[PDB]
């Protein structure tokens, strides 16, 4: 869980976990 | 740590990592840092003994 | 019996020559600020991820004024390698933390390229700076020589990663010589597809839990089998090609 | 530093106490100037209606603030080797150098309380009398502060006026004291004041390669670059910087990061400078997470510590005028 | 600087020699060239407080 | 008005509930209504509650500090700046002088 | 005489504050870092072959089992043999504090 940002584990979620920063920020 | 090793005879570093016989702390063992200052006594010689 | 040697220092030269492909090319520790066991270890306990390091599972698993949005002074954020870093100091409650290596001094180590320079040398690479005595005394050491053929590779072999700084030691076993655990403890090469990267993160992480989960061995009345075998009159012993054994063992089993 | 605190914090959860301590973001601690001279004078009277004091405040001579904290001068002098000291360094009048009350908020303070009311200055009879009733006063108020509670860093102080009323058990002395304070106080925010934070000097060693991306993490920091030079001797250069205290939190761990261990910093504190902006202005829009621009700093720094001592919300310049209501 | 003004000797103990033999590998006359520039650099901080 | 033990609260709420119940509401305790001191608090210019001598605007974090026998209400900084160390015990609007049990 | 700009002359054998040659070695230079630069690169160098011939010039003696060892603490006990205590930092603390 970097930056406090994420799920502690992607077990047991459906997915596979990973994140990008949003793009269309001002 | 070179002056206690000439001083006390048994005490010796273990040839591969140094004995910091002055960092007595296990903060500074671990962290490899000298945190807090350290008094020692000793007696030695001069030149001319 | 094979278990202890001793080398020459032209012998250990011609292997750490020989040897370079497979080594690092680091002097110094600093390379794993971040990257060794102790941040990893942190980070475990933590539950946090530094960028290319493992991940775990969580060992863990109201209105107040302490914690008001309006009291804060947003400046920089506080990264996750800050709270490995100083873990006392940016955490609420760090448990079973560990304090990482602060810092080592830089090993200003100087390679020589060409043999037929001295061994003493102003490399380029470093800065530029800018009453009666006996007849018999000279001084100390007038008869040798500065430097030998063997100065710049005896130099050399103080810098070089394990087992090339050392003269002698015992024979290990085969298997218990990993020979690519550096790759994987370095970061990743940029520019890497994804499965790589991946690759590394899962390496690493096998690699931290052996080194967790270890309690020193346990003394134990050893016993041994093929001695057992060999004292009984029903097994022989021989010398046989490994091919040929190894065809014996597959009929066998069948 | 971090690396201070972070021991501090070791041994006040491991082996001080066995408590679970929750631990704030680090911030710094401010100061306050002047830029200018006040526009008004600015007078106060006492709650019995007679005894009143006028003061104005101008900022100080700036190799002075240092040489008082560095005590190169010092009170303890008889007056007038201390007339001497001022009339040869900085330019300052005898009648100025006769003037000096003491230093503020301590012996040693980065300011300076002076008379300036030659006609009544033969009042001395009776002014002297409320001489350290208003001296308490002064190191009062400079040790507070109107503007962010905090110390009031490298201003002088001048009694333009005063009144004062004979009888000594009419004015006492318990309502000199308040009466002075918010006159500094009037003094200090009409002169337009600002804040200053601490500045950091930064030295790092590091390889050739790895020098640009010195420049680039300073850069994010509002930090600068003094120096740039080479080591004698070594394939090892050093760069020196300054750095705002508030953006060096994780500093060199973001250097060390950034240039794969190789560059390594110390930090230390070096001096006080002026945060960009007007503290007292209440056009400013401060949204509660996002970061600010360098026009305004002060304010936002301002406003957030009031906050966090629990002060008041709002300063303005007539806050500590009397009431002619 | 603090020593100087807290009023004390100072006596200079130039350690780590090896380096300049074992790492930098500099030729003996340029050791003493650093050498002497090191206890110059003293002289004039001293000098200087 | 505020009580010896130090509640503050309204009058026209406190005299008709001593007239309907003896006591006080914070305490089991009855309470006469004779020992209910008046309490008087400074405004700004603004109109805000602020310390008469140091002109602190008052907040739920402020120390509040009342003299028993004059009712006026100062920052407790203000009381011990000035009267505790300066052994003066006189009231800093008036003249008037309090003992120290009257602090509240 | 043993540091400064100070020289040597061997045919004199006397201290010379004028150069000899113009290729010639300070005095700091020719008795003092030149043996330690070549104790350093004789232990480093040359355990195998030629540090038994130099331990004998210098003097020092040191047991079959000390060979043995690795260079860093062979290195570290050859100069405990050589320069001994360390009476030259007693010296100049008991002469400046």
């Amino acid at each position: 869980m970097y930056n406090g940002i994420g799920l502690p584990t992607p077990r047991g979620s459906g997915t596979n976990g990973y994140v990008q920063r949003n793009l269309s920020l001002v | 740590d070179c002056l206690i090793e000439q001083t006390h005879p048994e005490i010796r570093k273990r040839y591969d990592q140094d004995l910091c016989y002055t960092d007595i702390l296990f903060t500074e063992q671990e962290r490899g840092v000298g945190i807090k200052s350290t008094p020692v006594t000793v007696v030695l010689p001069d030149t001319k003994g | 019996t094979y278990q202890r040697w001793q080398f020459t220092l032209p012998m250990m030269s011609t292997l750490y020559r020989l040897a370079n492909q497979l080594l690092t090319d680091l002097v110094d520790d600093n390379y794993f600020y971040l990257f060794d066991l102790k941040a990893f270890f942190t980070s475990k306990a933590l539950n946090m991820a530094i960028p290319g390091g493992p991940k775990f599972e969580p060992l863990v698993r109201d209105w107040n004024e302490f914690n008001d949005i309006n009291k804060i002074i947003i400046r920089q954020p506080i990264r996750t390698e800050y709270k490995i870093a100083f873990p006392y100091l940016y955490n609420n409650l760090p448990h079973h933390v560990h304090l990482t290596w602060y810092h080592t001094p830089n090993v200003v180590f100087i390679k020589t390229e060409d043999p037929d320079l001295p061994a003493f040398y102003f490399d380029p690479l470093i800065n530029p700076i800018s009453f009666e005595l006996p007849e018999f005394v000279e001084p100390f050491l007038k008869d040798t020589p500065l430097y030998t053929d063997n100065t710049a590779n005896g130099i050399a072999l103080l810098w070089a990663p394990r087992p090339f700084n050392l003269r002698s030691g015992r024979t290990r076993r085969a298997l218990d010589i990993p020979l690519v655990k550096n790759w994987y403890r370095e970061h990743c090469p940029a520019g890497q597809p994804v499965k790589v990267r991946v690759s590394y993160q899962k390496l690493l992480k096998y690699y931290v839990l052996n080194a967790l989960k270890h309690r020193p061995p346990k003394a134990q009345k050893k016993r041994y089998l093929f001695r057992s075998f060999k004292a009984t009159k029903f097994f022989q012993s021989t010398k046989l090609d490994w091919v040929e054994v190894g065809l014996q063992v597959c009929r066998q089993g069948y | 530093g971090e690396l201070y605190l972070d021991c501090v914090m070791h041994d006040l959860r491991k082996m001080y106490s066995e408590i679970d301590i929750k631990v704030a973001d680090p911030v710094v601690t401010f100061c306050e100037t002047v830029v200018e001279t006040s526009s008004l004078k600015c007078f106060a009277e006492t709650p019995n209606k007679k005894n009143k004091i006028t003061m104005i405040a101008e900022p100080l001579e700036k190799g002075l603030a240092e040489d008082i904290e560095n005590e190169v001068v010092q009170i303890t002098w008889n007056r007038k080797k201390l007339g001497e000291f001022f009339q040869t360094k900085y330019d300052w009048d005898l009648l100025a150098a006769r003037s000096i009350w003491a230093f503020g908020p301590d012996a040693t303070g980065p300011n300076i309380l002076v008379d300036d009311t030659l006609p009544s200055e033969v009042d001395k009879a009776l002014l002297g009398s409320v001489k350290d009733s208003i001296v308490q006063g002064f190191q009062w108020g400079t040790r507070e502060g109107p503007l962010c509670d905090e110390l009031i860093r490298n201003v002088k102080f001048k009694i333009l006026d005063a009144v004062v009323a004979q009888e000594p058990l009419h004015r006492g002395g318990g309502q000199i004291i308040p009466t002075a304070r918010r006159v500094v106080y009037s003094a200090f925010l009409m002169a337009t004041p600002r804040l200053m934070e601490p500045y950091y000097f930064v030295e790092v060693q590091a390889p050739a390669d790895c020098v640009s991306a010195v420049y680039t993490v300073l850069a994010r920091r509002r930090g600068h670059v003094t120096q740039d030079a080479p080591i004698p001797g070594s394939p090892l250069y050093t760069i020196k910087a300054f750095i705002p205290a508030i953006d060096s939190f994780g500093f060199e761990t973001d250097l060390r990061t950034h240039t794969q261990g190789q560059a390594f910093s110390l930090s230390v504190f070096h001096h006080w400078q002026i945060v960009p902006g007007d503290p007292l202005d209440k056009s400013i829009v401060i949204r509660p997470l996002e970061p600010q621009p360098a026009p305004h700093l002060a304010r936002e720094f301002m406003i957030k510590t009031r906050r966090r001592k629990g002060l008041s919300e709002d300063v303005s310049i007539s806050k500590f005028f009397d009431d002619p209501m | 600087k603090h020593a100087v003004q807290e009023r004390l000797a100072v006596t200079v103990c130039i350690n780590k020699i090896d380096r300049l033999i074992l790492e930098l590998k500099l030729p003996p006359t340029d050791a003493y060239y650093k050498l002497r520039h090191i206890v110059d650099e003293v002289n004039g901080l001293i000098s200087m407080y | 008005v505020c009580t010896p033990d130090g509640i503050v609260f309204d009058l026209l709420n406190i005299v008709p509930w001593l007239k309907k119940y003896g006591t006080n509401p914070s305490n089991g305790e009855k309470l006469d209504g004779r020992s209910l001191i008046k309490l008087n608090f400074s405004k700004n210019s603004e109109g805000k509650y602020h310390c008469p001598v140091l002109f602190t605007v008052f907040t739920n974090n402020t120390h509040i500090v009342a003299v028993r026998t004059t009712g006026n209400v100062y920052a407790y900084e203000a009381v011990e700046q000035l009267n505790i160390k300066a052994k003066n015990f006189r009231d800093l609007l008036t003249d008037e002088p309090f003992s120290r049990q009257d602090i509240i | 005489r043993l540091w400064g700009d100070i020289y040597f002359n061997p045919k004199t054998r006397k201290f010379t504050k004028k150069a000899p040659t113009s290729s010639s070695q300070r005095s700091f230079v020719e008795f003092i870092l030149e043996p330690l630069y070549k104790i350093l690169a004789q232990v480093v160098g040359d355990v195998d072959t030629s540090l038994p011939r130099t331990l004998d010039e210098l003097g020092i003696h040191l047991t079959k089992e000390e060979l043995k060892l690795n260079i860093r603490p062979l290195l570290r006990l050859v100069c405990k043999k050589f320069f001994g205590e360390f009476t030259g930092f007693v010296d100049m603390c008991v002469q400046h504090i």
